[PDB]
């Protein structure tokens, strides 16, 4: 039998059996409700709808994600989406097939204790492990050695991996997120006069981050340029038809992940969290590093990112190194891929937990396995 | 309404 | 010379010098044209109207607001208006005083770009400043530790401010306000049998509002306090004379402001924007924001208010924390009130920004101190 | 004129004037800096805060140390806090009365000159001397042989000290303190779903680190006991009223002074650095020290501390060799205490650099002793 | 707000 591979990401689920070379099931991780009373009768609603039909449905529901910052905030609402993603996503009963969740680094040892116990009670899964999202990163470029910058709607993390080893002391999380990079749009596109607030306005802003915001090489010359010329500023039209005009704005949102205090965090950037991670790894090792930084997850995706990320750490590095940004395609869905991979393999088929396991020794079992 | 997009 | 300071609200207009407790002018902001054609050449009447003399005439003209959601949503009726507010209303020569303007919280920037320009083109005032609204207030609380739910007919803000250096990324503005219940007033009335229709008819409502409806200090119960009694029943003549029986009404009308769902908005009712606005800021401040809440404008005038208030945001915040919701009377101009302090405490004399500066850096000047 | 006693520690600077046995200023070491914009110009706000000041500002304020690991990261910093200690702390004109400087052994001889050439330019003090603070430790505690081991903020320091001399070839900086021993509370405490990132947020966890933490005379079998039974739970509110609940990690982060590598630090633990330092000696003064074992500095404090310290480095040490841990109380300012003391020697009196030495010989009065 | 003190 093959097992099931769920990227439990904060915005996206990416979900498959072990093998695909892709994830079958790509979603937004949404659980809706509706915000008005029912009058159809003969429609015959049903009370929570999730994923892409969520998404279709839109503006007649509330939209609420369970999962912030890596931190599942709303169980029975993610129990409803691992519901879809079994039954219906993927179309396959998980008390038949073992299961492979991802999971965020430094994140509360309850957040994995529930996944456990509503994988293993709710979905009667018959093994299960939960890896450390960094690791299948770094595995999905089929390397063994680098560290890993992974940003997705919820989380940035830094994860340093040396021979497959992961080095614990020396992670850094940073919550700046997709989400965050969504607030600050939010507010800088107000300046302009267009306002968003409802939960489907705040999709609408997603939308257009994704396809009309990018990485600034040079913010002060760019800046300066958005201050003298028209020329770097265009449009994108809205479900509503009408055209709305996205300009300064464009790069001063993504901006905020090299300076987090233009959202008013303290916090150190991309850039510096990358090097601080670096410099927290042994003197011999950082050479190794500056060959093998990864980038991974959906906010890894604006287009001149890899560009900035270079330039910038290429300062904070000392000169005479060979500072070299590992972003490729498919860095979009990479954690996954890498969990389809590393399932696929006999190594790791020492590694599930049996569902028997668990029923006898308690969480006692995870406890250990989650370091 | 007021704004541009939006309300 | 002494200084005019002058706020713009969505409803009506105070004005008035620097110095003064109280704003000498309140044309309430609206104006209005003729219905029909004018017959009686010899009454010598003219094009359109505005304040109280728009009130005056009123059953004959009908009325617009230039100001929505505090975007000033026509440029020549505001502009009528300041020409009102200076040489009919207060008989000053604004181009002999500088002026201070008020302004709401992420109002678009281009709002105050072309305010600049007519107080500096039209009315060639000779220095000028535009307040963000809530500042003000806390300088009229004395109080420079707090944050702010200014609440009028267009805007509702909730700044914090602390240790006197503001917080901006915890600003939220909610676009719930007292033309909203206004306007939600006209529909829960109709139920009883009450039609209010014309723009004349919304001032009646809007009499309604502010003499016969009060916040519930626990709907439910109130409810049921209808549903059991004639207690609640109070009645109000119209212009006609004949008495209008509302009720069950009164505390329904503004419990819109703690369930903004009877309407159709999405967001929280003020007191969770007040909660989720302290939240937003570092965790040492919060025990003083809670200490130091303060309410202004005139929808922050309903009886109960301030103990559903105190009770509601009691219910979201800790237990073993004090809850202050410093509402003071007269918290209706608690504006034109901080603007007077303002421009009285000298030290901000070199704040006001010069014609020749706006003559040479262009409406780029405006955003120096702004949000 | 009476002597200015000054400890130059890594976390908070002990003042006052000599002969007094205790400090009459004690302030945490911090220069904190706006996070955001001061827009109520009447504060009279200040381009950086110091102390209590930075302190009681908390949730404005960037909190930078000046003293990192050990050493002086940014003089002028370093010369804000003397400056704020004489004229503020302690209200007095440096020029006025002698002053004491602390300094750490094997600190690179270029900063003697630093702090030599702004105590008398800077600061025209009228006599001056800079003095190892360890020793001022055993001297404070009475005792004229013995091994130190001084934990503060910053740097462990070990140092037998016979007939009154530090022996400098025994010296072991160890750079494990309670700063690094406060991040390792910050990821315990992220086990367990409480969350702390900015540097203010770093001071609410140091407070927390001062009260609940504490050592236990035996790992695991008190982790066994903490495992079976909630008894060993306690709690703590942050200033936003919210309470902790908090077990296991009480025992836990002091823990890794025993164990460094919890932090994964390549240096020994401790005991292990004192044992190690004992070792080095001239072999007839074993027995000297042995007995002779003598804790300071702030991270000290922990309940069970000697106890444990005891157990342990009576593993490492041959049996029946006497060991023992000097461990009353005041021993949060031992070295402090020793200056005191060492300024009230008529001996000392004579001893100082002058100013006018200083202002014949400038910084080279050190280069005899530097070597 | 997530997390259970701090977001
Ligand atoms: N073209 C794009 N440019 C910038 N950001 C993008 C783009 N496409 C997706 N994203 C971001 O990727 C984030 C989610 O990525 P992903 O890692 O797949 O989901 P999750 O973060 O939940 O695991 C979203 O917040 C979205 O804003
Ligand atoms: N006694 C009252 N109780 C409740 N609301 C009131 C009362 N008096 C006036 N209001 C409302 O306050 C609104 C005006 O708000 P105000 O703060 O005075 O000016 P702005 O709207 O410019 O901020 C009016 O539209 C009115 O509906
Ligand atoms: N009672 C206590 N419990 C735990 N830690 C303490 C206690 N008292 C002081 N400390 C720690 O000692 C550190 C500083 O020690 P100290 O030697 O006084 O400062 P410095 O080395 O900078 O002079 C602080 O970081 C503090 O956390
Ligand atoms: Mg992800
Ligand atoms: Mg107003
Ligand atoms: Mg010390």
């Amino acid at each position: 039998i093959a097992a099931l591979v769920v990227d439990n990401g904060s915005g996206m689920c990416k979900a498959g059996f072990a093998g695909d070379d892709a994830p079958r099931a790509v979603f937004p991780s949404i659980v809706g409700r509706p915000r008005h009373q029912g009058v159809m009768v003969g429609m015959g609603q049903k009370d929570s709808y999730v994923g892409d039909e969520a998404q279709s449905k839109r503006g007649i529901l509330t939209l609420k994600y369970p999962i912030e910052h890596g931190i599942v905030t709303n169980w029975d609402d993610m129990e409803k989406i691992w519901h879809h993603t079994f039954y219906n996503e993927l179309r396959v009963a998980p008390e038949e097939h073992p299961v492979l969740l991802t999971e965020a680094p430094l994140n509360p040892k309850a957040n994995r204790e529930k996944m456990t116990q509503i994988m293993f009670e709710t979905f009667n899964t018959p093994a299960m492990y939960v890896a450390i999202q960094a690791v299948l990163s770094l595995y999905a470029s089929g390397r063994t050695t680098g560290i890993v910058m992974d940003s997705g709607d919820g989380v940035t993390h830094t994860v340093p991996i040396y021979e497959g080893y992961a080095l614990p002391h020396a992670i850094l999380r940073l919550d700046l997120a997709g989400r965050d990079l969504t607030d600050y749009l939010m507010k800088i596109l107000t300046e302009r006069g267009y306002s968003f607030t409802t939960t489907a306005e705040r999709e609408i802003v997603r939308d257009i981050k994704e396809k009309l915001c990018y990485v600034a090489l040079d913010f002060e010359q760019e800046m300066a340029t958005a201050a003298s010329s028209s020329s770097l500023e265009k449009s994108y039209e809205l479900p509503d038809g009408q055209v709305i005009t996205i300009g300064n704005e464009r790069f001063r949102c993504p901006e905020a992940l090299f300076q987090p205090s233009f959202l008013g965090m303290e916090s150190c950037g991309i850039h510096e969290t990358t090097f601080n991670s670096i410099m927290k790894c042994d003197v011999d090792i950082r050479k190794d590093l500056y060959a093998n930084t990864v980038l991974s997850g959906g906010t890894t995706m604006y287009p001149g990112i890899a560009d900035r990320m270079q330039k910038e750490i290429t300062a904070l590095a000392p000169s005479t190194m060979k500072i070299k940004i590992i972003a490729p395609p498919e860095r979009k869905y990479s954690v996954w891929i890498g969990g389809s991979i590393l399932a696929s393999l006999s190594t790791f088929q020492q590694m599930w937990i049996s569902k028997q396991e668990y029923d006898e020794s308690g969480p006692s079992i995870v406890h250990r396995k989650c370091f | 309404p007021a704004w541009x997009a939006x309300c």
